[PDB]
């Protein structure tokens, strides 16, 4: 059968190009009757066309960003490429191959689509984040971690006793914020010693907070 | 600009069907082909019923496109529900200028357990927080089983659109969704202003929760 | 068929990305299912695929 496989850095920083390239295996990209296309899938949101191009040289681009978008194919290498241009915070994203039909009297599905990549903007490389305790108001309570730069995150509740971690999301600034949180019976059970440490993974740094 | 527009959130008990329909606005949909794509969470999109009406083979016959042409929409029929029918489904056609339009999404699921109200944890800035010249208002909203998760921001009398960071459906240790209504405001808005509410609204039912210095 | 049960016959599941015809897996890396992946033994939605 044909697959696509995406190919291209997995992170990059605004100010800059977003290149990438699909490798596509099982199939001739110089073939025709078939778009080579790229779709875009914010995390948490919908799919978002970008534009698809035949082998002609023909591109067909999105009326929302078509002044910052280029596409090139090879028919030797069987490698179609998108090229950005001026990326922002916003356009960290899954990027999608697909390959559309143009077989029969209009345009089609994206028959084959590719595995998916998942890369992020943002400028910073390195980054401390800073612990905030969380006062409850049954009651909640916990840890409020802000403004770390890696992706992979270390939760640690009361030395291992236990969670629903809240994974954090790419936010205007270009970072994270993790809130993770415990549940208690009563605001008496929330006297006790309650320790909420996380470790920075890519430093081997951690950090500690006494919360109550 | 041709758009598509499908419910957001489509929840119903087992073996019985369920309806996901997307409505052209500004433009028809009987002029472009209307393609559905189940996109597993954490995996590529399927088609499982493209040119309207056909399903491609492999994908079960549960699925079913239909097209009405009177009310410019595209439904999905999906008879019998099943465990993996759990994923996204994505409505997708063209513009006449040769321009893909996808759908809103829409997130199907099928009633497991009974479903359950919705729980609000307005947190005001904390002491620390306040120091460091930042509020980080957040509604850890849990306890509720569809993935309804919406989240509408409110401030005492005006709306609130700037800041909004809520994350994807997470589940919990014991079987149950629930999610963070992030958001970052200058501290001298919230010193200025009264109170802000974080408005959920999961499953129809407007759960509100206001929180106050 | 044995009475005390098979545990030399394994299979992967749930692989990330379809395999090409004719192509074998060795590495047996456990599989990440979910947004977060697990470093050390498996756990939710980072289970191990034999």
């Amino acid at each position: 059968q044909v697959q696509l496989q995406e190919s291209g850095p997995g992170l990059v920083r605004p100010s800059q190009t977003l290149s990438l390239t699909c490798t596509v295996s099982g199939g001739s990209v110089r073939n025709e009757y078939y778009y080579w296309s790229w779709i875009r899938q914010p995390p948490g949101q919908g799919l978002e066309w970008i534009g698809y191009m035949h082998n002609s040289g023909n591109t067909y681009y999105n009326p929302s960003l078509k002044s910052r978008v280029a596409i090139s194919v090879d028919m030797s290498k069987n490698q179609f490429s998108l090229k950005l241009s001026s990326v922002t915070v916003a356009d960290t994203a899954v990027y999608y191959c697909a390959r559309v039909d143009v077989g029969g009297t209009l345009v089609s599905t994206f028959d084959h689509w590719g595995q998916g990549i998942l890369v992020t903007v943002s400028s910073a490389s390195t980054k401390g984040p800073s612990v905030f305790p969380l006062a409850p108001s049954t009651a909640a309570l916990g840890c409020l971690v802000k403004d770390y730069f890696p992706e992979p995150v270390t939760v640690s509740w009361n030395s291992g006793a236990l969670v629903h971690t809240f994974p954090a999301v790419l936010q205007s600034s270009g970072l994270y914020s993790l809130s993770s949180v415990v549940t208690v019976p009563s605001s008496s059970l929330g006297t006790q010693t309650y320790i909420c440490n996380v470790n920075h993974k890519p430093s081997n740094t951690k950090v500690d907070k006494r919360v109550e | 600009e041709f758009m598509l527009t499908q419910p957001h959130s489509v929840s119903e008990s087992p073996e019985m069907t369920v309806t996901i329909s997307c409505t052209g606005s500004s433009g028809s949909i009987a002029d472009n082909y209307v393609q559905w794509y189940q996109q597993r969470p954490g995996s590529a999109p399927t088609t499982v019923i493209y040119e309207n009406y056909q399903r491609p083979s492999g994908v079960p016959n549960r699925f079913s496109g239909s097209i009405d042409s009177s009310s410019n929409s595209a439904s999905l029929t999906i008879s019998g529900l099943k465990t993996e029918d759990e994923a996204d489904y994505y409505c997708q056609s063209y513009d006449n200028s040769n321009v893909a339009v996808f759908g809103g999404g829409t997130q199907l699921t099928v009633l497991g357990q009974p479903k359950a109200a919705p729980s609000v944890t307005l947190f005001p800035p904390s002491s620390e927080e306040l120091q460091a010249n930042k509020a980080t208002l957040v509604c850890l909203i849990s306890d509720f089983y569809p993935g309804a998760v919406t989240v509408a921001w409110k401030a005492d009398s005006s709306p609130v659109k700037a800041g909004v960071e809520t994350t994807t459906p997470s589940k919990q240790s014991n079987n149950k969704y629930a999610a963070s209504s992030y958001l970052s405001l200058t501290p001298e808005q919230w010193k200025s202003h009264r109170s802000y509410s974080c408005q959920v609204t999961h499953e129809g039912s407007t759960v509100e929760k206001t929180v106050a210095p | 068929s044995k009475p005390s049960g098979n545990y030399n016959y394994l299979y992967r599941l749930l692989r990330k990305s379809k395999l090409k015809p004719f192509e074998r897996d060795i590495s047996t890396e456990i599989y990440q299912a979910g947004n977060k992946p697990c470093n050390g033994v498996a756990g939710p939605n980072c289970y191990s695929p034999l």
